[PDB]
Protein backbone atom coordinates (compact mmCIF):
# COMPACT_ATOMS: atom_id res chain seq x y z
CA UNK A 1 0.00 0.00 0.00
CA UNK A 2 -0.53 3.67 0.53
CA UNK A 3 1.57 5.75 -2.23
CA UNK A 4 2.20 3.75 -4.94
CA UNK A 5 -1.65 2.85 -4.91
CA UNK A 6 -1.78 6.81 -5.36
CA UNK A 7 0.36 6.66 -8.53
CA UNK A 8 -1.83 3.79 -9.60
CA UNK A 9 -4.48 5.56 -9.66
CA UNK A 10 -3.86 9.09 -11.54
CA UNK A 11 -5.18 9.66 -14.65
CA UNK A 12 -3.31 12.98 -15.23
CA UNK B 1 17.51 -14.44 -39.32
CA UNK B 2 13.63 -14.17 -38.38
CA UNK B 3 12.10 -10.60 -37.48
CA UNK B 4 8.89 -8.85 -36.28
CA UNK B 5 5.58 -9.07 -37.09
CA UNK B 6 3.31 -6.08 -37.52
CA UNK B 7 1.64 -6.87 -34.39
CA UNK B 8 4.72 -7.02 -32.56
CA UNK B 9 6.20 -4.15 -34.45
CA UNK B 10 3.25 -2.24 -32.88
CA UNK B 11 3.86 -3.50 -29.19
CA UNK B 12 7.29 -2.35 -29.60
CA UNK B 13 6.03 1.39 -30.82
CA UNK B 14 4.15 1.10 -27.38
CA UNK B 15 6.62 -0.13 -24.92
CA UNK B 16 9.22 2.54 -26.75
CA UNK B 17 6.94 5.24 -26.25
CA UNK B 18 6.47 4.42 -22.13
CA UNK B 19 10.21 3.92 -21.67
CA UNK B 20 10.86 7.28 -23.38
CA UNK B 21 8.22 9.44 -22.26
CA UNK B 22 9.25 8.10 -18.68
CA UNK B 23 13.30 8.46 -19.37
CA UNK B 24 14.41 11.60 -17.23
CA UNK B 25 15.68 14.04 -19.75
CA UNK B 26 15.73 12.00 -23.18
CA UNK B 27 18.79 12.05 -25.16
CA UNK B 28 19.40 15.65 -24.22
CA UNK B 29 21.10 14.10 -21.07
CA UNK B 30 25.08 14.84 -21.15
CA UNK B 31 24.05 18.86 -21.27
CA UNK B 32 21.93 18.20 -17.76
CA UNK B 33 24.61 16.30 -16.28
CA UNK B 34 25.82 17.88 -12.74
CA UNK B 35 29.03 16.48 -11.10
CA UNK B 36 28.65 15.55 -7.53
CA UNK B 37 31.13 17.07 -5.57
CA UNK B 38 34.49 15.59 -4.89
CA UNK B 39 34.12 15.62 -1.41
CA UNK B 40 30.38 13.77 -0.80
CA UNK B 41 32.20 10.29 -0.13
CA UNK B 42 35.66 9.73 1.15
CA UNK B 43 38.33 8.66 3.67
CA UNK B 44 36.53 5.94 5.92
CA UNK B 45 30.39 1.61 6.49
CA UNK B 46 28.18 4.83 5.01
CA UNK B 47 28.45 8.03 4.38
CA UNK B 48 25.22 9.72 5.66
CA UNK B 49 26.41 13.45 3.46
CA UNK B 50 25.62 10.82 0.39
CA UNK B 51 22.98 8.62 1.04
CA UNK B 52 20.89 11.66 1.26
CA UNK B 53 22.35 13.55 -1.97
CA UNK B 54 20.75 10.17 -3.20
CA UNK B 55 17.17 9.29 -1.44
CA UNK B 56 16.85 13.18 -2.16
CA UNK B 57 16.20 12.37 -5.55
CA UNK B 58 15.42 8.50 -5.50
CA UNK B 59 11.71 9.26 -4.74
CA UNK B 60 11.06 11.12 -8.27
CA UNK B 61 12.78 8.63 -9.78
CA UNK B 62 10.64 5.46 -8.45
CA UNK B 63 7.55 7.37 -9.95
CA UNK B 64 8.87 7.35 -12.91
CA UNK B 65 9.33 3.69 -12.70
CA UNK B 66 5.67 3.91 -11.88
CA UNK B 67 4.63 5.89 -14.75
CA UNK B 68 6.55 3.44 -17.11
CA UNK B 69 4.61 0.47 -16.12
CA UNK B 70 1.10 2.67 -16.29
CA UNK B 71 1.72 2.84 -20.45
CA UNK B 72 2.33 -1.08 -20.92
CA UNK B 73 -1.84 -2.08 -21.22
CA UNK B 74 -0.35 -5.64 -20.32
CA UNK B 75 0.31 -3.84 -16.75
CA UNK B 76 -3.18 -2.56 -16.75
CA UNK B 77 -4.53 -5.94 -17.09
CA UNK B 78 -3.72 -7.11 -13.81
CA UNK B 79 -4.93 -6.65 -10.31
CA UNK B 80 -3.99 -3.64 -7.92
CA UNK B 81 -2.50 -6.13 -6.03
CA UNK B 82 -0.03 -7.74 -8.83
CA UNK B 83 0.72 -4.78 -10.67
CA UNK B 84 2.37 -3.59 -7.10
CA UNK B 85 4.16 -6.68 -6.23
CA UNK B 86 5.74 -6.08 -9.95
CA UNK B 87 6.78 -2.23 -9.20
CA UNK B 88 8.07 -3.69 -5.84
CA UNK B 89 10.61 -6.28 -7.19
CA UNK B 90 11.49 -4.82 -10.73
CA UNK B 91 12.02 -0.67 -9.07
CA UNK B 92 15.39 -1.16 -8.30
CA UNK B 93 16.28 -3.79 -11.55
CA UNK B 94 14.78 -1.06 -13.73
CA UNK B 95 16.27 1.92 -12.29
CA UNK B 96 19.76 0.67 -12.19
CA UNK B 97 19.45 -0.54 -15.76
CA UNK B 98 18.59 3.01 -17.00
CA UNK B 99 21.56 4.33 -15.07
CA UNK B 100 24.31 1.51 -16.32
CA UNK B 101 23.06 2.58 -20.06
CA UNK B 102 23.71 5.95 -18.87
CA UNK B 103 27.76 5.40 -18.05
CA UNK B 104 30.30 7.53 -19.88
CA UNK B 105 33.54 5.46 -19.61
CA UNK B 106 35.63 8.87 -20.22
CA UNK B 107 34.81 10.81 -17.10
CA UNK B 108 33.79 7.05 -15.81
CA UNK B 109 30.74 7.94 -13.64
CA UNK B 110 27.29 7.20 -14.19
CA UNK B 111 24.36 9.75 -14.25
CA UNK B 112 21.22 9.05 -11.85
CA UNK B 113 17.99 10.38 -12.56
CA UNK B 114 19.74 12.41 -16.01
CA UNK B 115 20.87 15.68 -13.35
CA UNK B 116 23.29 13.87 -11.14
CA UNK B 117 26.98 12.47 -12.30
CA UNK B 118 28.22 10.07 -9.30
CA UNK B 119 31.43 7.87 -9.08
CA UNK B 120 32.15 4.02 -8.84
CA UNK B 121 33.29 5.11 -5.40
CA UNK B 122 30.70 7.91 -4.51
CA UNK B 123 27.32 5.28 -5.58
CA UNK B 124 29.62 2.30 -2.95
CA UNK B 125 30.00 4.18 0.11
CA UNK B 126 26.70 6.06 -0.42
CA UNK B 127 24.93 2.83 0.87
CA UNK B 128 24.56 0.74 -2.68
CA UNK B 129 28.35 -0.36 -1.31
CA UNK B 130 29.48 -4.23 -3.75
CA UNK B 131 26.57 -3.22 -5.82
CA UNK B 132 28.28 -0.06 -7.12
CA UNK B 133 30.79 -2.26 -8.87
CA UNK B 134 27.99 -4.31 -9.92
CA UNK B 135 26.19 -1.42 -11.40
CA UNK B 136 29.16 0.25 -12.49
CA UNK B 137 30.47 -3.22 -14.26
CA UNK B 138 27.23 -3.19 -15.94
CA UNK B 139 27.47 0.35 -17.60
CA UNK B 140 31.19 -0.75 -18.58
CA UNK B 141 29.52 -3.87 -20.21
CA UNK B 142 26.71 -2.06 -22.12
CA UNK B 143 28.73 0.41 -23.38
CA UNK B 144 29.17 -2.38 -26.49
CA UNK B 145 25.65 -3.07 -26.97
CA UNK B 146 24.82 0.15 -27.59
CA UNK B 147 21.15 -0.43 -26.94
CA UNK B 148 18.25 1.97 -28.34
CA UNK B 149 15.47 3.17 -25.89
CA UNK B 150 13.52 0.44 -27.57
CA UNK B 151 15.77 -1.95 -26.28
CA UNK B 152 16.47 -0.40 -23.03
CA UNK B 153 12.45 -0.66 -23.05
CA UNK B 154 11.89 -3.70 -23.67
CA UNK B 155 14.64 -5.27 -21.21
CA UNK B 156 12.67 -3.18 -18.95
CA UNK B 157 9.63 -5.01 -19.29
CA UNK B 158 10.95 -8.80 -19.03
CA UNK B 159 11.82 -7.28 -15.90
CA UNK B 160 8.89 -5.78 -14.88
CA UNK B 161 6.75 -8.87 -16.14
CA UNK B 162 8.73 -11.23 -13.92
CA UNK B 163 6.09 -14.24 -12.98
CA UNK B 164 8.52 -15.36 -9.93
CA UNK B 165 7.92 -12.50 -7.67
CA UNK B 166 6.43 -13.78 -4.37
CA UNK B 167 2.57 -12.73 -3.75
CA UNK B 168 1.77 -12.83 -7.40
CA UNK B 169 -1.58 -13.83 -8.35
CA UNK B 170 -2.28 -13.60 -12.14
CA UNK B 171 0.63 -15.77 -11.99
CA UNK B 172 0.32 -17.18 -15.63
CA UNK B 173 -1.20 -14.47 -17.50
CA UNK B 174 1.88 -12.71 -16.99
CA UNK B 175 4.60 -15.30 -17.65
CA UNK B 176 2.97 -15.34 -21.31
CA UNK B 177 3.56 -11.38 -21.11
CA UNK B 178 6.60 -11.98 -20.21
CA UNK B 179 7.08 -14.51 -23.64
CA UNK B 180 5.04 -11.83 -25.45
CA UNK B 181 7.89 -9.73 -25.00
CA UNK B 182 10.81 -11.39 -25.16
CA UNK B 183 10.21 -12.85 -28.35
CA UNK B 184 9.63 -8.88 -29.86
CA UNK B 185 12.63 -7.76 -27.97
CA UNK B 186 14.31 -11.13 -29.98
CA UNK B 187 12.93 -10.27 -33.11
CA UNK B 188 13.59 -6.54 -33.09
CA UNK B 189 17.43 -7.76 -31.71
CA UNK B 190 17.63 -9.62 -35.32
CA UNK B 191 16.62 -6.36 -37.16
CA UNK B 192 18.55 -4.68 -35.47
CA UNK B 193 21.76 -6.87 -36.47
CA UNK B 194 24.06 -5.43 -33.80
CA UNK B 195 27.84 -6.37 -34.79
CA UNK B 196 28.45 -8.51 -31.48
CA UNK B 197 28.94 -12.67 -31.67
CA UNK B 198 26.97 -15.07 -30.05
CA UNK B 199 24.72 -12.01 -28.65
CA UNK B 200 20.81 -12.32 -27.14
CA UNK B 201 22.12 -15.10 -24.95
CA UNK B 202 24.60 -12.32 -23.99
CA UNK B 203 21.78 -9.83 -23.74
CA UNK B 204 19.56 -12.23 -21.30
CA UNK B 205 22.68 -12.68 -18.85
CA UNK B 206 22.57 -8.91 -18.32
CA UNK B 207 18.59 -9.72 -17.06
CA UNK B 208 20.52 -12.21 -14.48
CA UNK B 209 23.08 -9.36 -14.11
CA UNK B 210 19.94 -6.87 -13.35
CA UNK B 211 17.85 -9.37 -10.98
CA UNK B 212 21.44 -9.97 -8.71
CA UNK B 213 21.81 -6.34 -8.60
CA UNK B 214 18.31 -5.87 -6.96
CA UNK B 215 18.08 -8.88 -5.01
CA UNK B 216 21.30 -7.77 -3.68
CA UNK B 217 19.98 -3.87 -3.28
CA UNK B 218 17.49 -5.24 -0.57
CA UNK B 219 19.94 -7.00 1.12
CA UNK B 220 21.92 -3.45 1.85
CA UNK B 221 18.55 -2.00 1.86
CA UNK B 222 18.25 -3.65 5.54
CA UNK B 223 21.66 -2.16 6.59
CA UNK B 224 20.93 1.10 5.33
CA UNK B 225 18.19 0.98 7.55
CA UNK B 226 20.37 0.52 10.81
CA UNK B 227 23.39 2.43 9.40
CA UNK B 228 21.21 5.44 9.08
CA UNK B 229 18.74 7.75 9.86
CA UNK B 230 14.97 6.89 9.88
CA UNK B 231 15.15 10.78 9.28
CA UNK B 232 15.88 10.53 5.99
CA UNK B 233 14.24 7.25 3.71
CA UNK B 234 11.04 9.09 1.72
CA UNK B 235 8.03 7.23 2.27
CA UNK B 236 8.01 5.74 -1.57
CA UNK B 237 11.55 4.71 -0.96
CA UNK B 238 10.17 2.58 1.90
CA UNK B 239 6.73 1.93 0.29
CA UNK B 240 8.50 -0.22 -2.30
CA UNK B 241 11.62 -1.78 -0.52
CA UNK B 242 10.10 -2.20 2.75
CA UNK B 243 8.82 -5.68 3.22
N1 LIG C 1 19.24 7.02 -12.82
C1 LIG C 1 17.89 6.35 -12.82
C2 LIG C 1 17.34 6.12 -11.39
C3 LIG C 1 18.37 5.91 -10.24
C4 LIG C 1 18.38 6.78 -9.11
C5 LIG C 1 19.22 6.54 -8.01
I1 LIG C 1 19.10 7.85 -6.35
C6 LIG C 1 20.07 5.40 -8.02
O1 LIG C 1 20.86 5.18 -6.93
C7 LIG C 1 20.39 4.49 -5.74
C8 LIG C 1 19.30 3.60 -5.80
C9 LIG C 1 18.91 2.99 -4.58
C10 LIG C 1 19.56 3.22 -3.39
O2 LIG C 1 19.24 2.60 -2.21
C11 LIG C 1 20.67 4.16 -3.40
I2 LIG C 1 21.51 4.68 -1.65
C12 LIG C 1 21.06 4.77 -4.58
C13 LIG C 1 20.10 4.53 -9.10
I3 LIG C 1 21.34 2.92 -9.10
C14 LIG C 1 19.26 4.77 -10.19
C15 LIG C 1 16.92 6.93 -13.80
O3 LIG C 1 17.38 7.72 -14.64
O4 LIG C 1 15.71 6.60 -13.72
Amino acid sequence: HKILHRLLQDSS
Amino acid sequence: KPEPTDEEWELIKTVTEAHVATNAQGSHWKQKRKFLPEDIGQAPKVDLEAFSHFTKIITPAITRVVDFAKKLPMFCELPCEDQIILLKGCCMEIMSLRAAVRYDPESETLTLNGEMAVTRGQLKNGGLGVVSDAIFDLGMSLSSFNLDDTEVALLQAVLLMSSDRPGLACVERIEKYQDSFLLAFEHYINYRKHHVTHFWPKLLMKVTDLRMIGACHASRFLHMKVECPTELFPPLFLEVFED
